[PDB]
């Protein structure tokens, strides 16, 4: 796949207030670079394909 | 429907009443007419905008939610998705289905009740100086002009005006 046999497999950890991350490696490893800020509410997603309108 | 008057004793709906869903019409000295009675016509359109308010009411808002499309093969836990989602909407169907149908068949009485109604008051008012001929009409045995007509219509008819000579006609 664009001249790649290899692949990255992707994982996510949720890291709660007052706990802690640990990442321990000795290869192969895709590090983050930081954190996405996680949110409760009335989002979602939706597949479609019709245009949007005003 | 239930009470016997629409399609029943009333043989047939007038489609000349045009500014009312109930009404008199009514052969006198004076002539002929029609007057939509008002009180029965809005209290038949107030019941019905009742039952569509509560009806068209609040939709529920929903936000996320599952998936309900696929596009691989998955096994059990897609199974169980779908399932899910089939029986919620074959028992919303089933909701829809007999909602209308209880609405419309009480819909329809109440109608039908609102027309017995209004029958039955109007002869309540005529006391002993009509007869009720059958076929929803009321033969009235003493002169009735226009005025005396619409004292019937808005309810301020006074049978003992008219007992004496209604009593003779009757039954002498
Ligand atoms: C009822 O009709 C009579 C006769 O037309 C009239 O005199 C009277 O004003 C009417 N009453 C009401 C409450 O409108």
């Amino acid at each position: 796949v664009r001249g790649l046999s290899s692949r990255i497999s992707i994982y996510w950890t949720i890291v709660k207030p007052g706990d802690v991350l640990v990442i321990n490696s000795n290869g192969n490893l895709i590090a983050p670079r930081g954190y996405f800020k996680m949110r409760t509410g009335k989002s979602s997603i939706m597949r479609s394909d019709a245009p949007i309108d005003t | 429907g239930l009470f016997g008057a629409i399609a029943g004793f009333i043989e047939n709906g007038w489609e000349g009443m045009i500014d009312g869903w109930y009404g008199f019409r009514h052969q006198n000295s004076e002539g002929t007419g029609q007057a939509a009675d008002l009180k029965s016509t809005q209290a038949a359109i107030d019941q019905i905008n009742g039952k569509l308010n509560r009806v068209i009411e609040k939709t529920n808002e929903k936000f996320h939610q599952i998936e309900k499309e696929f596009s691989e093969v998955e096994g059990r836990i897609q199974d169980l998705e779908k399932y899910v989602e089939d029986t919620k909407i074959d028992l919303w169907s089933y909701n829809a289905e007999l909602l209308v149908a209880l609405e419309n068949q009480h819909t329809i009485d109440l109608t039908d009740s609102e027309m017995n109604k209004l029958f039955e008051k109007t002869g309540r008012q005529l006391r002993e100086n009509a007869e009720d001929m059958g076929n929803g009409c009321f033969k009235i045995y003493h002169k009735c002009d226009n005025a005396c007509i619409e004292s019937i219509r808005n309810g301020t008819y006074d049978h003992d005006v008219y007992r004496d000579e209604a009593l003779n006609n009757r039954f002498q």
